[PDB]
């Protein structure tokens, strides 16, 4: 079970430095060259660097090689990217790969890192209730929040069967806007409470709110 | 010219990604 | 250094589809090319490495190819689950850095055609004890993958304060959007019916609410 887990989402202001681990597990970490290779929002796959587990020898692309430095912790089987220098134009996902004559089999979650001079802001989840009087929706809105991501679950991660957490939308404003709904059959309307579980990272927001009728 | 460093991480990968 | 690729193959079911790769003498025509898939909100998966070698998992219908400075990606048999971003990748010696393409999105034909699924979500009371109001109108499973949202104000068009969503591809291969109108209570209370229409191939589907 050869598995890359990566840090979480980072939130940076324009000059400074995020660090983005990858741990490595299930096979020797010195037999395989791992890659860094980034995606930014609605673009296609740039290839940052590649590093040596063995001896920390390190490839960066030219256009990194301004702003990127690649470590290596044999004990912990960890990779460490960092991107100093940060501009909006490093606001992507962050990939870790293991190296397979090139990027390989085994990549990682990905880590959003946000280089933005606005401040973060929390959510405001409010219920979105059913209605008028078969099938019916209800949800949960995730309002003025910057920057991305949310993480929206219903139930604690129950309910999985017609839960659709709908893309975000930019407001003018420049905070983002999104809604997570459930698909019930609206016989079952009144008879269960349902829980949207949102988490905001950046903000360090936790908040259950509940949807019944 | 000399043969190149086994340091040279560059040399290293232009061999690794070859294809004949 | 970047290798090119088309911005777009459509092709149709239980077919072949080839992709092509387009380098240099320094990344493809020296160094191995690998192929990657790209499912829409998936992290890239490799389906071919070393021009022609397929990691377990990968059904035989994927192939690779190179000559020269070409590379090619060939799916026999082509289904719906297909539909995703295929990539190219090599090693450039000239500079000694790993150069992918810019993309090339699938496209399967034959694919029948859906109406939205929209609803209309209310404002919150303890958003509207917040003296905010807002409106959300979500459309769901619509292929082809346009749509157009309209607002009205017991009839009248509102044009202010809407915020509409570009489509999304789904895990379906449906596409999914939402549009969100901020309103002040009072613009709420004051009229008596809000409605949202959307607008998919011709046919309209609209909902409405009311104070």
């Amino acid at each position: 079970q050869v598995q890359l887990v990566q840090s979480g989402t980072e939130v940076r202001q324009p000059g400074a430095s995020v660090r983005v681990s990858c741990k490595a597990s299930g096979y020797t970490f010195t037999d395989s060259y791992i890659h860094w290779v980034r995606q930014a929002p609605g673009q296609g796959l740039e290839w940052m660097g590649i590093i040596k587990p063995s001896g920390g020898n390190t490839r960066y692309a030219q256009r990194f090689q301004g702003r990127v430095t690649m470590t290596r912790d044999t004990s912990t089987s960890t990779v460490y990217m960092e991107l100093s220098s940060l501009r909006s134009e490093d606001t992507a996902v962050y990939y870790c790969a293991r190296d397979s004559r090139g990027p390989g089999i085994f990549w990682g979650q990905g880590t959003l890192v946000t280089v933005s001079s606005a401040s973060t802001k929390g959510p405001s989840v409010f219920p979105l209730a059913p209605s008028s009087k078969g099938t019916a929706a209800l949800g949960c809105l995730v309002k003025d929040y910057f920057p991305e991501p949310v993480t929206v679950s219903w139930n604690s991660g129950a309910l999985t069967s017609g839960v659709h957490t709908f893309p975000a939308v930019l407001q003018s404003s420049g905070l983002y806007s999104l809604s997570s709904v459930v698909t019930v059959p609206s016989s079952s309307l009144g008879t269960q409470t349902y829980i949207c579980n949102v988490n905001h990272k950046p903000s360090n927001t936790k908040v259950d709110k509940r949807v019944e009728p | 010219h000399s043969v190149p460093k086994l340091s040279d991480f560059e040399s290293e990968l232009s061999h690794w990604f070859k294809n004949q | 250094s970047v290798l090119t690729q088309p911005p777009s193959v459509s092709a149709a079911p239980e077919r072949k589809v080839t992709i092509s790769c387009s380098g240099s003498s320094s990344n493809i025509g020296t160094n191995f090319v690998s192929w990657y898939q790209q499912l829409p909100g998936t992290a890239p998966k490799l389906l071919i490495y070393e021009n022609n070698k397929r990691p377990s998992g990968i059904p035989d219908r994927f192939s690779g190819s190179k000559s020269g400075t070409s590379a090619t990606l060939g799916i026999t048999g082509l289904q719906t689950g297909d539909e995703a971003d295929y990539y190219c990748g090599a090693w450039d010696s000239t500079p000694g850095t790993w150069v992918f393409g810019g993309g090339t999105r699938l496209t399967v034909l034959g694919q029948p055609k859906a109406a939205p699924s929209v609803t209309l979500f209310p404002p919150s009371s303890e958003e509207l004890q917040a003296n905010k109001a807002t409106l959300v109108c979500l459309i769901s499973d619509f292929y082809p993958g346009a749509v157009t949202v309209a607002w009205k104000a017991d009839s009248s068009p509102v044009k202010a304060g809407v915020e509409t969503t570009t489509p999304s591809k789904q895990s379906n291969n449906k596409y999914a959007a939402s549009s969100y109108l901020s309103l002040t209570p009072e613009q709420w209370k004051s009229h008596r019916s809000y409605s949202c229409q959307v607008t998919h191939e011709g046919s309209t589907v609209e909902k409405t609410v009311a104070p």
